[PDB]
């Protein structure tokens, strides 16, 4: 077709899922421990029209020289992992990670999975698990039916009052995952993350040495979208979606006219 | 331009289209794998924390590579990036070019201007064509002088 | 479009977080309710243009009810009891099978069978008030007595029980303060009411409402705002396709 | 949706905690042998989106970074066991201990 | 256009000042608690036809803490003290490392160790409470001395030390009351207080927090209203960009 | 002829947030008006190679 058409097709395109990764953004808005995503865009390659080779630096300023682009695409959502405010909460079974660090699950299939979100809750059986899909949190941790209160530390000491005993339990302790670049991990919903390549192998450690963050019991951590943010991106997405429609406007009444006239 | 950079996970630090950041090596920058705080500096300069070390094991690592040549004597590549035209030339670094940090660079296309263009290049495109409509018009018009 | 109902999804995750809200205000005055939370989470991710992730919006996919103590409210009605600590009060469902409240409010039906304030449900174990008895005293350990003129000492007319659930936030809510025991609710643990984790029976005291008013006040506050900016994603998002359709 | 929205949220779950801990000191002006309370409030965690002290160009460092406070909660109800006043009484069996120690039931 | 994101600095840069506005507000009643302003700066100018210059926008830099001396509550605990000049108390974090904080309120753990009311994080230097005293007293330089029975004369159990900082502003704030040494903030000058610029230990009073309340209602009028002065501009800006595509 | 140093103060900015307002209203419609002229002359143009 005319390579006109197509190079705004791919703007409209490229606008496209800018767009839908905004709408995302606002819908999770209220969703606790979700990291805002961003969209990014990269100029296509750029081809010599009037050169039999590929000789670009030969005379680029002159006719002979001219290279023309292919469009745009996105080429990534990369994920924005900021630290979120606090959600003070009375429930005392929803924790947050102050700083670097991941909750652990087990996923049904067996792999674990990786979470900022704390809301988490018991099962028939006392274990804590998630209060969503309710996935076992790593390690186990099984809270006896005699306790009357659960203390959670800032080292993941969960611990447990008994009527009788003087001194708490220990029933366990929590465990908290960092990696290198955040950024990679894939998203599979359930505000759980799984490692990749491009994220590197889990660094599992005791939460509050070793650099990772602490955790903190009532507490639970806000999305870190910025509702105006977003608003402003939709503004400029909607203005360039509409620039390069014209344009594809105007090449076709161009070639209406072309075939009309001859 | 493009100074939306991230860090992989042998710890290269690219940016948001894949390609190596130099530094003053003139080797792509390359930090240390479990960071807990990096902060570029003014100057392109590189600090980080290693993981859980104190607040104040604050040190240097690298520096960004910033050129500053002449803008004219620069053409864009196939593939986005400006080179110099004359090959084989290198690319001095500057100590006057400062980073802004916390902020990414947009493009500087005026729309307006783009628009006001189009409709130029419309216009002259269409009269040409009459020309050519014209053009086969007198071609058919002369072609009675063989006829009779 | 997909952009129209990724943030129809946000539409429809803010009306069920809203609805929540609305039901925590409205018992703010019931005795021994529980206030509850919705729970967001993101759907599934889709890698478009195969490593380009695009959500797929959110939803609310479950209710916590926040099972804390709620304050004292000291009453001279001496049928309304109250459980210090954990433990259900067990009814009689008209089905048969048991249910279990935390709503004290109790009182006599015509034969003496102590029995829920509201449908009139027998409380187990069922206690009979005689006809002969001028008070009724509940025990810190469910121990029902009447006191009898012309005899002296009160004479014990059965002992009420407790049960305890390892995950109350697992019951089947069923409305009138009754909740059914599912299987992510765990094992009912009977007892004597005071011993092994159990709570302590309060005579004459029930359990208010533990919902925050002022917390529910804010939570509008941010459910509003956030339902507003996903219809004007809906309304560019309309626009931009008018626009297309209109300019080509 | 906004950092102040959070931020003031834990600041009304900070009060009413506060609030409810001096009502109970009210209500029980009468209570024999009964210890006064107090709230302690302390702030949450901290953004850190610059370090303060981090090396800004060469020779010179941020005095001061841009940190966020992420509001306040009442972590601790200090209860003060200091000795009340003494109530004379006519009784023979109520008493009171003259300084530190707690009858056992 | 360039229009739309200098104002989205400005907005950017006023959402991070009512963030400071509101931690202040928030921490109102905290002990020892020093209120913080932003810090905005013009970013860089640029020439554009080339002796013009165009700026940037703005964004909040800093935020400094106004380590200003509050004002001193007179407690009837024995446990809660105050530092009455400069310098802060210090705490052992489970890490190991020294957090200085400012909030005195202290108390005791099982053992006799004076800790903090919160976390309970043991006091450097250690002083610990014998079982058999009966009264503590806390000296102003430090000196912790305990009454005991059958014995004249006080017996000395400790002394304390704070820790001064040339510039407290630059100590890291990590929450709980509790801060940590930078770069910038310093070296640590320990030593006895109430000597060489140090402050004075004062038993039984606290510091209250140094925010004025009157100033962030203020200061939430003006930032309110230069967010809705810049969201008008991106509108002016939306609604000039629509036009000229709707336009031309 | 110097200035004098004042501890404890601040000096604020001199803008004029109502003074940037009514000129951003001044410059929004002027911005309008020229683009009715470019409207103006493409229309005009347009005519020419269209009856023409």
């Amino acid at each position: 077709m005319h390579p006109a058409l197509w190079v705004s097709k791919t703007g409209l395109d490229a606008q496209q899922t800018n767009i839908a990764t905004i709408s995302n953004n606002l819908a999770n808005a209220s969703t606790v421990g979700y990291k805002k995503s961003r969209a990014v865009f990269e100029d296509l390659f750029y081809q010599n029209i009037n050169q039999p080779g590929g000789q670009s630096s030969q005379n680029t300023e002159l006719p002979s020289g001219l290279m023309l682009g292919a469009g745009s695409k996105v080429v990534a959502t990369q994920k924005v992992h900021t630290h979120g405010n606090a959600q003070t909460t009375t429930n005392a079974l929803d924790m947050m990670v102050e700083g670097d660090g991941f909750f652990q699950v087990t996923l049904p299939d067996g792999n674990i999975g990786y979470t900022r979100n704390g809301q988490f809750t018991l099962n028939g059986e006392g274990t804590l698990v998630t209060s969503g899909s309710g996935y076992p949190v790593e390690p186990e941790i099984v809270i006896p039916e005699d306790a009357i209160s659960i203390t959670v530390g800032t080292d993941g000491e969960v611990s447990v009052r008994v009527r009788g005993q003087q001194d708490n339990q220990v029933v366990g302790q929590l465990t908290i995952t960092d990696f290198v670049n955040p950024g990679g991990l894939e998203p599979i919903g359930q505000n759980l993350y799984l490692p990749t390549g491009a994220s590197g192998d889990p660094q599992e450690g005791v939460p509050g040495l070793d650099g990772l963050g602490e955790i903190r019991q009532s507490m639970l951590e806000a999305s870190n979208v910025n509702v105006t943010e977003e608003l402003v991106n939709m503004i400029e997405a909607q203005r360039v979606y509409e620039m390069n429609s014209k344009v594809i406007s105007s090449v076709d009444k161009m070639m209406s006219f072309v075939n009309q006239q001859l | 331009r493009n100074g939306n950079l991230k860090v992989d996970q042998n710890g290269m630090l690219t940016n948001a289209s894949g390609h190596l950041v130099l530094g003053e090596n003139d080797a792509p920058i390359t930090l240390p794998i479990p960071l807990s705080k990096i902060e570029i500096g003014r100057d392109g300069t590189i600090s980080v924390l290693p993981q859980g070390a104190p607040a104040e094991e604050f040190q240097a690592v690298d520096r960004i590579k910033l050129v500053k040549p002449n803008d004219q004597s620069l053409f864009k590549d196939t593939n986005g990036l400006f080179r110099h035209k004359t090959p084989n030339q290198p690319y001095e670094a500057d100590a006057t070019v400062s980073l802004q940090t916390g902020a990414i660079e947009g493009s500087n296309v005026n729309a307006v201007g783009e628009m006001t263009a189009l409709i130029d290049l419309q216009r002259q495109f269409e009269m040409q064509v009459k020309m050519m409509s014209t053009a086969e018009e007198m071609d058919k018009s002369s072609d009675s002088l063989l006829r009779m």
